[PDB]
């Protein structure tokens, strides 16, 4: 059943009665493995992993970006206070 | 724009799937699935599939309950009920993994035919649940919830082994379920 | 705030109390340092403006510790499609006559962007709502800040879980339904005006507005409040704006 090797990018097939069952490798999911992991950085998807504002550019990738009183760090992706009393956050727990 | 309708869980051995209908006449899809108060995570951008593996999401805790909705999309967009200016969706049924993905069927691994016994073993087969990248077995996520069932008349185990005496087929069994209770035959063997 | 708990002093430090001739009127949400967002159908009766007066940094309201600070409000500007006694667009901005002073007791709420409070924020499953309205539907107004945790529904899912009712408003595309449907936990009548907050990796955001109800805690309803992410650029463009004369202003929108 497994003997059409269905599986794409590396994953393994176990044959089922009626069907299989792939084991993908850690970064593709899909019945078949098909489905790209690194591939997805998009607004949309939790946030394009940015802390804070996301834009998605055509083309190209997506940036991040900061609300007023916080600046983005130099993995791109977090933000920094850049004053005292940054809006949405709490001191006495901070 | 259409809503999905027949939502449904297809899951073995953890692997899991969702798929609904119609085929999408111009119209994209995602899913959005969460436990019952986790937030919601999108999987399936914008497909004009009629399916989603979510097995990366549940396998984080199996004994969660999920809850999966698919939303439409026309052309094109992005936009909206309007109405209530929310993307159309619909929901799936609730999903346990532990207590209902098929067992797959399991496959009798050794056989050695020592005295007036016969030793049949069966085979701690791997599942989709990861731990550190590397895959767990049905062992490893049931312990002491799964037994077996031998015919050769019957006879039962829960070790991964039987012991007889002077044909071969097993049967994973998960005794506390209220469905799936029983696998599928392992292909008969001797 | 039915159903919550008392909000440890500082921890919701955006929250504002609105008095008018020092009664409770309302709640509001601190923004920046001169504007507040409260809740339109709090100011449909109001006799004299002369003495709207917001305070920050309050937390017990039966007196008076170092942290409170009070501001006359200098104006009350509400969307131009809002109509006193109805639901839709139930949202009002005010501007504090002086800037309130921000310390650990006093800090804005994040007005986020639209598209990430429609993307990422609406799907962020729990938010914090707080206040100094009844603790039960008719009952007693609190004296410590209550706050309450209610999950966010899509409306698709509100029109479905609730029982309908003879005249009950329609939840619009300027509303949204976060509570309980078992009758335990709501937010109630005085808690209107203030915020619905969603943290966020770290950082808490307005996402609604207390508004409106069936009762509070009621069996087979949840509680609906504005969706602030349909007035930000609104929001945007009156504070960015030169002041212009009056107390009440309706302001045109979209
Ligand atoms: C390869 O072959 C299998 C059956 O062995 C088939 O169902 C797959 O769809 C195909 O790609
Ligand atoms: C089977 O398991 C999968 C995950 C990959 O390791 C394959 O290379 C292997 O054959
Ligand atoms: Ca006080």
């Amino acid at each position: 059943q497994c003997a059409s090797s269905p599986c794409q990018n590396g994953g393994s097939c176990k044959d089922q009665l009626q069907s299989y069952i792939c084991f993908c490798l850690p970064a593709f999911e899909g019945r078949n493995c098909e489905t790209h992991k690194d591939d997805q950085l998009i607004c949309v998807n939790e946030n394009g992993g940015c802390e804070q504002y996301c834009s998605d550019h055509t083309g190209t990738k997506r940036s991040c970006r900061c609300h007023e009183g916080y600046s983005l760090l130099a993995d791109g992706v977090s933000c920094t206070p850049t004053v005292e009393y940054p809006c949405g956050k709490i001191p006495i727990l901070e | 724009t259409v809503a999905a309708y027949n939502l449904t869980w297809k899951s073995t051995n953890f692997k899991t799937i969702l798929e609904w209908e119609p085929k999408p006449v111009n119209q994209v899809y995602t899913v959005q699935i969460s436990t019952k108060s986790g937030d919601w995570k999108s999987k399936c951008f914008y497909t004009t599939d009629t399916e989603c593996d979510l097995t990366d999401e549940i396998v984080k805790d199996v004994k969660q309950t999920y809850l999966a909705r698919v939303f439409s999309y026309p052309a094109g967009n992005v936009e909206s009920t309007g109405s209530a200016g929310e993307p159309l969706y619909e929901n799936s049924p609730e999903f346990t993994p532990y207590l209902e993905t098929n067992l797959g069927q399991p496959t009798i691994q050794s056989f050695e035919q020592v005295g007036t016994k016969v030793n049949v073993t069966v085979e701690d087969e791997r599942t989709l649940v990861r731990r550190n990248n590397t895959f767990l077995s049905l062992r490893d996520v049931f312990g002491k919830d799964l037994i077996y069932t031998l015919y050769y008349k019957t006879a039962k185990t829960n070790t991964n082994e039987f012991l007889i005496d002077v044909c071969f087929s097993v049967q994973a069994v998960i005794p506390s379920r209220t469905v799936n209770r029983k696998s599928t035959d392992s292909p008969v063997e001797c | 705030i039915v159903g919550g708990k008392v909000c440890p002093k500082g921890e919701c430090p955006w929250q504002v109390l609105l008095l008018v001739n020092g009664a409770q009127l309302c709640g509001g949400t601190l923004i920046n340092t001169i504007w507040v967002v409260s809740a339109a159908h709090c100011f449909d009766k109001i006799k004299n403006w002369r003495n709207l007066i917001a305070v920050l940094g309050e937390h017990d309201l039966s007196e008076h510790d170092g942290d409170e600070q009070s501001r006359r409000v200098a104006q009350v500007i509400i969307p131009s499609t809002y109509v006193p006694g109805t639901t839709n667009h139930d949202i009002a901005l005010l501007r504090l006559h002086q800037p309130v002073v921000l310390t650990d007791h006093v800090v804005p709420l994040c007005l986020p962007e639209r598209t990430f409070s429609e993307r990422t924020l609406a799907f962020v499953r729990f938010s914090l709502v707080s206040g100094w309205g009844q603790l039960l539907d008719r009952g007693a107004t609190a004296l410590e800040l209550m706050v309450l945790n209610v999950p966010r529904l899509m409306t698709q899912d509100c029109l479905q879980q609730s029982r309908k009712v003879g005249d009950s408003p329609n939840i619009t595309e300027y509303m949204f339904c976060a509570g309980y449907s078992d009758g335990s936990k709501d937010s109630c009548k005085g808690d209107s005006g203030g915020p619905h907050a969603t943290h966020y990796r770290g950082t808490w955001y307005l996402t609604g507005i207390v508004s409106w109800g069936q009762g509070c805690a009621t069996v087979g309803h949840f509680g609906v409040y504005t969706r602030v992410s349909q007035y930000i650029e609104w929001l945007q463009k009156l504070m960015r704006s030169e002041p212009r004369p009056g107390v009440l202003l309706r302001a045109p929108f979209p």
